[PDB]
């Protein structure tokens, strides 16, 4: 979270946070309401985001379902909702937390050459977070959806 | 680095003056205009690496020879370097509209570009040819999107083109 | 023993073809066929 | 400045802003209106707060005025008030930035060291930027005071 | 020796072997109007629907193709092939069909060891060469190396 | 400055001796190969417009050093690197005539790398330019006059990098 | 531009700038919206004027197009015709700034040396800049076809 | 030096494309400044002397620098102060009307800050008399034309930092 | 650096053509030497010390640069000249196999004449010691072979120089 | 370290013998099966991504380690596993060309085993990859390439059980 | 070895052997039976070559064998001969392994000092090596003395 990252920058300086690093924590301590109804939002309208995510996707990509591509299987095409699922997770996380630690941590780092070794293809799953973010964007409220942009945009960013 | 509000604190801090009504007006300005500043690094955040690819794939067809042989984008690993370089020109210009000010343009961009690009025998024309393109393009899609301000936008590749460029005259 | 005669001996001649206009002249090039 | 911090936070690991950083960045600019406030009470008032400052300090260290001491005779005591006003400057600076950078690099960086040089009570200088801080906070809101109260504090850490 | 007999005769047909490629390829006209063993899906692609900037890339990217398998075979190491190689598919994706390429490459290994076969000590170099140039291109873009700033001083 | 004759006179002068039996064959290598110095010497100066011609063409011309924003874009850049390759052209010459290359860092490798460096310069251009000097040299001057005078721009190719 | 030539000689002078320099680059200043209209009727004309001057230019001096010329080929005759276009883009800087400087310090200074290394006729592209400026005067109207040609004829003057 | 005018000039001719609609916005929003511009440099022009001895009465004068062991003591050095403060206020008005400090980091600030240290000049003393100069042009010629004057002095300013 | 193998690539690549006609001309004559050149190698690296050895013998002892005052005077300042002498064998042996200078050029040359200059090393002396030690390398390996060594030997003389 | 070249040279060395008929037969094997394991080396090295990707296809997709709880669920955790997958096969492809399983213990099994127990790494689940990086090698190369390979991987697994 | 230098050049370079370093590997495996029969004529002829090395030695450098040097009566002389003898099976196993890697493990390192310790002049001892070397040269025919003198020059130039 924030509090870790300015704990982290003070421990690095030797020295106790400073006092727009301990104004932009109580910012955040007060912007946690709106963090906490991002993620009950979120976790409960899960199924029909990850659902019109996953079409549209697959929509634009007919290759992963069609021949020649990775979701032959049930087990891979349950595999790709599974991994919408956790990125949608992570991204709620990432919220909550008020910066983007839990997805570099848990979702982010190294993820590219995660799915080289399984195939999956970097720009196909960056359009797939696209199509993701923009459900969970229309699903969401006006200033709701403006505060949980960034983190999709950024998980977009570090994808490719 | 220096912000806007750094660069002016250190102007007034030069003279040992106190912030008079002049720098009161500048800061004010500055801090309204941070909404917009904040915005378009959103929407540039947002785009960015489709945004970077768009004007690398027009500006090889402003100057095709930079994919042909002998170019300085020939081949994969020259054209991931090209990319490369101008994916750090539209980190950097993100950097300088937040900031409102050119010094971290010129810190931790344009201090060396000429010897290094002169060094790798890279050209120095198309690069900052390729910088105006990301700027038009940035332009166009901040006028797009809903930004009621966007002239700020223009400056910090407009002090990339006149820092690496050639003073022609 | 001579075989080992590779810089000491004479160079062999390489070619450097002309520089000619590229594809950033297109439109000269189309215009210089027009004003055939 | 805050702007400075989160730009080369993000720098340092070659990313654009964060979401988390662009948070912060849009609580600094909201919370512009108060830091000019708050600074320019501060310059309005810095006759009368290094003024009323100085006699505090005078009544309660009398032995720096007295002779043998630092700031003893007239010429020392005006560049002890001038002293003063430097600092009360860069607590404007810091007020306006967000954050104790500027007074950092301006005037806390060796200053234990150019005091010594000069033979000041670094102790008797905290004390005089505490005095500082207790009469600008008497010309201010509770926030304001509150919000002032943390660059003082920083001087007072960074000289005691 | 043998590296440069295998360049001469590569060279000597780069244009049979790449109009060979170029027509098992594509499909609905003649891919050398303009010239400049394992399908897995593929589709043949139309050249009026390509059209003339996309398929005269085509071409050109096949015969360089070719070009730079030549200039590995006579540099000795496949380092020239795997640097160039391993992240051009998915800047190759975006507007050209990499099975189409993958299977044009497949013609040019194919249509290469007919034309020479020689010998395995003359041709499993062709043959590990062209082999080491398709698992480079299949494989895909790595992740770049990434000297974070010691501090904040440092970018 | 000094030729090779310059140098042995200098090396015998500094050491304080007569002119020895190692000094008298060197010097006989020299007047040698001092005929086929002086042909070479005379070719390059009468074709030595043309040379440095050719070589901007193989080199430079059509390309980004030339375009719009280049450093040599401008007539006045372009008569600039002319005048350099000019320097250049006939400071090989006079090294080569001299059998020496102590000229050029007399004359131009003193301080030219600071001055391309403040000039903004590319180095790798001039390089390349230089490089082409060579071959456009070689094809008028022969083989072994070629390679002398390959030898005295490669040492500025040298002294430029 | 005319105030960098004004600030130039009064510079040299060592003096400020003079009563009618300051008339002048008033009435410059005045004048920019008619310049720029004219800047604009050539940069339209541009793929036009070129063209047509060098029809004129062919037609009067066969020998450059002829074997052995500075141009036999398509491609030199497309490079005569860069050429063109880098002189009316030159005209076209210099009626904006109101100036030659910008002219001759990109196509004027130099430009016979830099012409005899490539061999071609400096007589040959002063009368093609001829025929260029009688394309523009009759893409132009009647004054401000003298305004242009004002520089054309300095064009004509220092490279012929 | 470049003024506005030559700056985009020179940003257009660097990319080899004429002036689009944006190099003609910039050249109106120039010229549409340019009227204030001509305004202030001529009454700057006028009362050239008056400023000076104006901005050397708020700061020099009566004070240690002017006083027998400073260095605006000797009459020479008094007369080359007052030099300088014209410099000052001339090639502000020269960036004023170019609409850059381009000018003053070819001719003002080059080698200006080791110069003055070379011969002793106060750099805090120069730096508030600029700052004075500043004040008394702001003060004659406008808000806003004494803004945009010394947004120039400032740079000037800070380069002497 | 490079060899000759990677520079003739390069012409290729850069001409943007395959290796035509001369390119082959070149390849094969170079793999043609390669079995002399990796022998001729095998013999200098058996022979470092001795080639050395011989070369200071000829060039160096009993001179003004090894008595007292001479910059061959200390113990180690001749084990830095032994250790450079074996620095110009290595990279003599390195561009013989590589076919190419330009190991010299990045390794060698690039910040020799700095180095020397500011150390105070004879010039003279150390071409002088190179010349010795590319005659008994000539010697010991066979003319062919010695002047194959002697033309990388004599491209590090003329750096020098 | 040592091979199996010098493995025999030292077994006969610690007794100060000369190399005898078993030393003499061992090298004979040696040379024999060097052909094979070059060749299955360098199938190796071609195809070495494709050994790690099905032996992780075949050992820990869909699988509790990836599952969220085990230490291979994170993409940073999983990248750092077929790290050390990808090194386990370079060092056992370096083990076979040696013929010698000493590499092993040199560079790798040194504190692997304590590490992953410090990491609260699974050791039994990284046994299983390795058998699974087993049979996909021995596929891949051959059953005479596939036993020689599976000897260093099983001296792997045991060093790190 | 030459196994042993690839695959410490491989892991110093991280990555597997290039083509080139396994055509190496392959041609020094076809050289091995060739070497091989080296070592076997080395062997089959080590007891004569060390005698005649040794009194040859004996005879050029009297010095050694006379009073004042190491070499008196029988038992030094048999310690010397040990020497030789060690000298000669390590030249062999270096022309068994294709390096001199086992030469200069067994023994090369140290050696200098160990002999300084004992008195013994390694001049002399890489005298006594060369002795070794044209007795096994004349010995074996001269295409195969090639490599044993390619390794026997070595370890006199590293006992010089
Ligand atoms: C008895 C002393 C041993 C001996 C001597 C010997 N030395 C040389 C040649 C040289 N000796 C030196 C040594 C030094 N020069 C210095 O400046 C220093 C420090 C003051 C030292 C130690 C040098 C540099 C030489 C090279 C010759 C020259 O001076 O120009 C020789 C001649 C060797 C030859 O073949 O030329 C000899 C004989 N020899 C013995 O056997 C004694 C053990
Ligand atoms: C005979 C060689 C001449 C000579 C030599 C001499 N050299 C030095 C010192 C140095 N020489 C070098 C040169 C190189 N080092 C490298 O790594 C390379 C490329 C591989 C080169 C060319 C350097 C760097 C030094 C200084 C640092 C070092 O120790 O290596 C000296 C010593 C000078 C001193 O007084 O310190 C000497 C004497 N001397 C002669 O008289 C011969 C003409
Ligand atoms: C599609 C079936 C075929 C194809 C078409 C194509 N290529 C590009 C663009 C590029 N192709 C390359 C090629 C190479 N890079 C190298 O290093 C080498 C040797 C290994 C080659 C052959 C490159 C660098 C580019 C980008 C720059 C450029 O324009 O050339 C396009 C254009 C894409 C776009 O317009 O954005 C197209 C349509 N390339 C193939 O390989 C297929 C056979
Ligand atoms: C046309 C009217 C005449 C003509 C032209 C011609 N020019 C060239 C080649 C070049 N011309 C220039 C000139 C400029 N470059 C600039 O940047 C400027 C100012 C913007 C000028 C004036 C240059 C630099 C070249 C070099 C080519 C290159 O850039 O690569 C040619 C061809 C030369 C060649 O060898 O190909 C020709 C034919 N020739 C005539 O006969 C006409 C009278
Ligand atoms: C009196 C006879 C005349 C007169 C005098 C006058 N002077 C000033 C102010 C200054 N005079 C000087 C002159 C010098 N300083 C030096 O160091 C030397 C050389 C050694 C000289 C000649 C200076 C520097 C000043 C500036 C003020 C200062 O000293 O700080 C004034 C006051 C002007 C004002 O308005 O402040 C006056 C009146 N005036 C006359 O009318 C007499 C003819
Ligand atoms: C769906 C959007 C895309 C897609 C999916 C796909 N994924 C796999 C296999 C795996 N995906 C994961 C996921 C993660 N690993 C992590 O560390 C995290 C971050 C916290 C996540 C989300 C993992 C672990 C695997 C392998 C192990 C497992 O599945 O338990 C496949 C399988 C491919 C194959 O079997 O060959 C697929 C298909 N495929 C697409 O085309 C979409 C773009």
């Amino acid at each position: 979270s924030v509090v870790s990252q300015v704990i982290l920058q003070a421990d690095d300086q030797l020295r106790y946070p400073t006092s727009g690093e301990l104004k932009g924590i109580q910012a955040f301590l007060t912007t946690g309401a709106q963090r906490i109804r991002i993620a009950e939002t979120l976790a409960e309208n899960e199924k029909k985001i990850v659902d019109q995510a996953q079409k549209q996707l697959f929509k634009k990509h007919p290759e992963y379902r069609a021949p020649g591509g990775n979701a032959y299987g049930q087990r891979q095409y349950n595999q790709c909702l599974r991994d919408y699922g956790w990125y949608l997770r992570l991204v709620t996380y990432g919220v909550l937390a008020g910066n983007k630690e839990p997805i570099e941590t848990t979702g982010l780092i190294g993820v590219k050459e995660m799915y080289n070794s399984l195939n999956v293809p970097v720009p196909g799953m960056v359009d797939a977070v696209t199509v993701l973010k923009d459900a969970a964007l229309g699903l969401l409220s006006a200033e709701d959806a403006n505060e949980t942009a960034p983190y999709f945009d950024y998980i977009i960013q570090f994808m490719s | 680095m220096r912000d806007a509000v750094t660069t002016l604190i250190k102007n007034y801090d030069l003279t040992g003056r106190y912030l008079d009504r002049n720098a009161m007006d500048e800061l004010k300005a500055y801090f309204e205009s941070g909404s917009a500043r904040i915005a378009a690094a959103a929407m540039i955040n947002a785009n960015s690496a489709t945004i970077v690819k768009r004007a690398a794939a027009q500006l090889f067809e402003e100057i095709p020879e930079l994919i042909r042989p002998s170019g300085n984008a020939y081949t994969t690993r020259r054209f991931s370097a090209c990319l490369r370089d101008m994916d750090y020109y539209l980190r950097y210009a993100s950097y300088a509209l937040i900031a409102a000010d050119n010094n971290v343009l010129d810190e931790r961009v344009l201090q060396g570009l000429r010897e290094t690009y002169n060094s790798l025998g890279v050209p120095i024309g198309p690069t900052v040819r390729g910088i105006q393109i990301m700027k038009e393009m940035i332009e166009a899609m901040a006028e797009d999107s809903s930004l009621n301000s966007t002239d700020f936008i223009a400056s910090p590749f407009d002090h990339m083109t006149r820092e690496l460029s050639e003073l022609s005259v | 023993p001579s075989q080992v005669a590779f810089a000491s001996g004479d160079p062999i001649p390489q070619n450097v073809a002309r520089r000619t206009p590229g594809p950033s002249l297109n439109r000269f090039k189309e215009m210089a066929r027009q004003v055939k | 400045s805050i702007v400075t911090k989160s730009i080369v936070n993000a720098d340092a690991e070659a990313r654009y802003l964060s979401p988390g950083e662009l948070d912060r960045i849009k609580a600094f600019v909201t919370g512009g209106a108060a830091r000019l406030r708050i600074a320019e009470t501060l310059t309005g008032s810095r006759e009368t707060i290094v003024k009323q400052a100085g006699d505090r300090l005078f009544q309660k260290r009398p032995d720096i005025v007295s002779p043998g001491g630092n700031a003893y005779g007239e010429e020392m005591t005006a560049t002890c008030l001038r002293d003063m006003d430097y600092y009360l400057r860069l607590v404007t600076y810091g007020v306006v930035s967000g954050d104790v950078t500027p007074i950092e690099e301006i005037g806390l960086v060796g200053v234990r060291e150019m005091y010594r040089s000069l033979g000041t009570p670094i102790e008797a200088v905290a004390q005089s930027v505490r005095e500082m801080k207790e009469v600008a906070s008497g010309l201010m809101s509770s926030d304001d005071a509150a919000e002032a109260s943390a660059y003082f504090d920083f001087v007072i850490g960074k000289m005691s | 020796a043998l590296r440069l007999e295998i360049a001469e005769t590569l060279t000597q047909n780069a244009d049979l072997i790449v109009s060979r490629a170029a027509n098992r390829i594509f499909t609905g006209g003649s891919p050398l109007s303009y010239l400049e063993p394992i399908p897995p899906g593929f589709r043949p692609i139309n050249i009026a629907r390509y059209g003339p900037s996309n398929m005269q890339k085509s071409l050109r990217d096949m015969s360089w193709f070719l070009r730079y398998t030549t200039y590995a075979i006579v540099a000795g190491d496949p380092n020239i092939i795997v640097v160039n190689t391993r992240g051009l598919k998915e800047v190759i994706e975006n507007a050209c069909s990499i099975d189409a390429t993958i299977v044009a490459i497949q013609e040019m290994r194919a249509a290469s060891a007919d034309y020479f076969r020689n010998n395995a000590q003359a041709k499993e170099i062709v043959l590990q060469y062209f082999d080491i140039l398709l698992s480079e291109f299949k494989a895909p873009t790595p992740a770049n190396k990434v000297r974070q700033g010691p501090s904040n001083d440092i970018q | 400055m000094q030729d090779a004759i310059t140098a042995v006179i200098n090396s015998a002068d500094v050491q304080g001796k007569y002119l020895d039996g190692a000094a008298m064959d060197k010097l006989k290598s020299y007047f040698a190969s001092g005929e086929l110095r002086v042909r070479a010497a005379s070719v390059i100066s009468a074709n030595a417009a043309t040379i440095v011609k050719e070589a901007v063409a193989k080199s430079l011309l059509y390309s980004d050093v030339t375009r719009p924003g280049g450093n040599m874009y401008t007539t006045r850049r372009y008569a600039a690197c002319i005048r350099d390759l000019d320097y250049y052209l006939r400071y090989a010459t006079y090294a080569m005539l001299a059998g020496d290359a102590s000229i050029l860092d007399e004359r131009v490798l003193n301080g030219l790398k600071e001055t391309y460096n403040s000039l903004g310069v590319p180095i790798s251009s001039t390089v390349q330019a230089i490089q082409a000097i060579k071959e456009v040299t070689a094809s008028l001057v022969g083989a072994d006059a070629g390679k002398e005078m390959g030898v005295y721009l490669d040492y500025i190719c040298s002294g430029l990098s």
